[PDB]
């Protein structure tokens, strides 16, 4: 798992590798209310259900 | 002209401080933390390395008796038996066929390598913060090695700097601490001279050339079989040994906050944790007087594209009036975006671009070039790719304007309902004072 | 057997604990603390000693001009004057009358005998305390150094003893400390980088090897006087010589609880306070059989002669009767009175005697004699001289027995009011159920 945090990983006698994830989602902003819903939803899938 | 400001711990985060002084044109620095180092302070609690049993030749008294005699050594035993009647190659001796006796003698002894290969037992607390930071301004552009605590002041380039203490009291390491080499484990160890057998601390010394030695191995002395000269013990095996086989882990591979251990001395560096507030003393020379920079009128803030990603993806326009060519310093007021430069040229062509990193999806913030000011809203989309290997540009703020589109639709529902509610509260006034006129 | 107790924290106090096994006769230890040592943990900041000025020899250009060059010498000034004709003992020199040039040039260095007076300036923080104890029981002696915390274990003569941490958190030394020689100091030192000139901290350098040196001095140099060669300047005496005859006080002096401040290395010793638990475990061969030691019945005890002082002013007697002649263990078991002998004859004639120190007007304790009891009260009279030169023997408690004169007057005119108080409500209540009875 790689949050928003990112990570690093070990592998053999290689140097550590670290890796970033992005705020990236599959909703539509800038769209019809319905579409701000799911892309609120994407990000932080528990708070966006009781803001609703 | 005295300032004070907060930066994050953050290394390789670029942050800008925006310097206004009354009488002259604002002034942007650029601070960055190169590397961070936290030192723990430590006292020494004991050594441990592996034993080595010392067997000395036994001595077989021919027709006679002997007295086993006790001596000051560490973990020292001895028997004597009777009735030994032991051999040699060419033949038996100890003509007495009966009337023999061998003492059998042992004690241990800390190893020879034991000034190579030994783990230290520390007790570690207080942990003391060492930075290096970057800091670059006008033509100004130096390191510094600093003392991040209220009391190291160090001047660059006629400007004194004092970086206050950390916001947290966050560290990594317990109370007790056992160090190998290269790893540092969190772990609790027997105290001295209560050590138990076959695990880590079997045999402890206080330090590495320390004469005295503690040490409780359960050696046990056996009786020889008849016809042998060979002196039979039992011990239990080392705990040194055991120890590196069922150590478990590590501090290097634990850490929180992702910051790595090292050792010689022990220190856990790059540790993103709290804020270190900074302190300044500039002089005169570094600011400009107001007269000589240009004035600029008519300020008119643009968004070409945003996509608030980790990198610098989105790029900003400013249109102006200005009278003379010269210099600016550029700034944003909020957090939510981030420039990526703290100078621009200015010309009367009147048009200068800037890139910015975001993370909401409808940022608004109010940017200033020299004196001016303007207010710049944008709609930004996600970006597609799933996981970069570089750490976040921006400030990682979510919550959107109040003008941006979900909170359009919010407040024109709200506003429709309390329009209605309004209404309602009307109308019942209204009914309950004609009521009451009758 | 393990075994707990709480021992003072005085230096000399005779400690007597008491054990109680069921199937043994009870033992006495007797455990003393001969000396302690509170030893803090020190970082060093800077180091500050007496500064040297070197001025080295004018350069008079004839016919000419010279410029100034910049160096990177602690506190370092340099400038050219113009016009000067400078003369010697021969004659005056420079050939052209007016167009000449003296270059003057002067900067700071740290003094040669810096290695050997010298003011340190430290941080001293969590304070360790170490103790030597002697423990003297049965017929055993010896005196052992151990670190007085949970973590340290000595053995005496078989027995495992651990010395429990300190009851209080307790340290006389501030956050602050600067040491010079044999005195420590109470004082805030200004932070490295930021001395002022004139007073403690002119000239700071971080070791004493160190080759950096910081130094704000207000060094300023002046125009020669005509027909002269002397390079004049001016500079703010040195702040550590001022610092020595206006330092003020120490820490020797003026320490709380009276414990002595030492150094090489900085420790606080023989400082009375709080409490130091005590852990034990003790072999069987300690201990005698109930059915070796001698049975002892019809304990009585009687006080001859008593005096609250500090020494032993009392005298004890007890008198029983026994089958052998043998000894046994003698114990207080209230803090009132201290008992000062651990162990005594007991003979068949009857008749054994005590001393013991008491610090209250009428004392009551019960002492037991291997394993026999007595209840002892007495009567004490002050003592005559105002002022001794030995510390308390006593454990320093003054309330009274519910049976002393005092209480007894007390108890006696509570009774009375108590009589009266409930005869009233006898008579209340037998009107009251009169009436109601009506
Ligand atoms: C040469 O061989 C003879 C073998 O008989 C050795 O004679 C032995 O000498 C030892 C001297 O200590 C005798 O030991 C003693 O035995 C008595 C009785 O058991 C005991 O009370 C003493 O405390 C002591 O242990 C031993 O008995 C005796 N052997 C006999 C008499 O048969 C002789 O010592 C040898 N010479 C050497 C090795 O130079
Ligand atoms: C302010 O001064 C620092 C140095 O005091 C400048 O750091 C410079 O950083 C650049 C890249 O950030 C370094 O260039 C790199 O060189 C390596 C050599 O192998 C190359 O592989 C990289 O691709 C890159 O070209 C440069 O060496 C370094 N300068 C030094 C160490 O003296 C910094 O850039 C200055 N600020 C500005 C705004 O220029
Ligand atoms: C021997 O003594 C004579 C005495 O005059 C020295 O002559 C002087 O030399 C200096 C250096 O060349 C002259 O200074 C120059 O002045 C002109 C202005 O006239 C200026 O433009 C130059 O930049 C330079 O500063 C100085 O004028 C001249 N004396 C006179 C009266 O003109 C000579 O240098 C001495 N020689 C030695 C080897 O000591
Ligand atoms: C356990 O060991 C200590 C130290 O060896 C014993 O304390 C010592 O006690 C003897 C007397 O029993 C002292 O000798 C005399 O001391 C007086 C003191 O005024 C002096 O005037 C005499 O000239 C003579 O030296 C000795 O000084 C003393 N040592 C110390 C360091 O205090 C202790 O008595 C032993 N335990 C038992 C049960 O004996």
């Amino acid at each position: 798992p790689v949050p928003v945090d990112g990570m690093e990983y070990h592998w053999g006698n290689n140097d550590p590798v670290r890796l970033w994830s992005q705020l990236t989602t599959e909703g539509k902003p800038h769209g019809w209310p319905h579409q701000i819903v799911q892309y609120y939803y994407g990000l932080y899938p528990a708070a966006t259900v009781s803001a609703v | 002209y005295e300032h004070s400001t907060v930066m994050p711990n953050v290394v390789g985060f670029p942050y800008k401080a925006h310097i206004e002084r009354p009488g002259y044109s604002p002034l942007t620095l650029q601070m960055q933390v190169v590397e961070t180092s936290l030192e723990p302070t430590l006292n020494l609690e004991y050594i441990t390395c592996e034993y080595k049993t010392v067997v000395p030749s036994p001595y077989v008294k021919c027709c006679g008796a002997s007295e086993c005699s006790t001596k000051e050594k560490p973990d020292y035993q001895c028997k004597v038996y009777t009735g030994v009647y032991p051999f040699m190659w060419g033949g038996a001796y100890c003509f007495c066929d009966s009337e023999n006796t061998q003492l059998s003698e042992a004690y241990v002894d800390r190893s020879d390598v034991c000034r190579h290969d030994h783990a230290s037992a520390y007790k570690a607390h207080t942990a003391s913060l060492k930075a290096k930071v970057r800091v670059m301004y006008g033509n100004v552009n130096q390191t510094v090695d600093v003392y991040v605590n209220g009391d190291h002041a160090v001047t660059i380039g006629g400007t004194q700097f004092i970086f206050g203490p950390l916001s947290s009291a966050w560290t990594p390491f317990d109370n007790k601490i056992v160090v190998y080499k290269d790893e540092v484990f969190n772990q609790d160890f027997p105290p001295y001279g209560s050590g138990q057998p076959g695990r880590f601390g079997d045999i402890q010394s206080r330090t590495v050339e320390s004469n005295d030695l503690y040490a409780n191995t359960a050696l046990k002395l056996a009786r020889p079989s008849p016809g042998m000269v060979h002196v039979p013990y039992t011990q239990t095996p080392s705990g040194f040994k055991y120890w590196l086989k069922e150590k478990g882990t590590a501090l290097n591979t634990k850490a929180p906050f992702g910051c790595q251990i090292k050792t010689n001395p022990v220190r856990a560096m790059n540790c993103a944790v709290g804020n270190i507030p900074v302190s300044m003393n500039l002089p005169d020379s570094a600011f400009t007087r107001i007269v000589e920079a240009p004035t600029i009128i008519d300020l008119t803030c643009t968004v070409a594209t945003c996509t608030h990603s980790s990198d610098f993806g989105g790029v900003l326009t400013l249109t102006y009036k200005t009278d003379k060519n010269g210099d600016c310093s550029v700034h944003s007021h909020s957090n939510v975006a981030t420039l990526q430069e703290a100078t621009a040229k200015v010309k009367t062509a009147g048009k200068v671009t800037l890139h910015f990193s975001t993370a909401s999806a409808s940022p608004s913030f109010v940017v200033s070039l020299c004196s001016a000011r303007a207010t710049c809203s944008a709609s930004c989309e996600p970006p597609k790719d799933h996981i970069v290997p570089y750490a976040a540009s921006h400030s990682n703020v979510v919550f959107p304007d109040m003008s941006g589109t979900a909170l359009s639709w919010v407040q024109k529902i709200s506003g429709g309902l309390g329009a209605f509610a309004i209404g309602a509260i009307l109308v019942l006034v209204v009914v309950t004072c004609i009521g009451l006129r009758r």
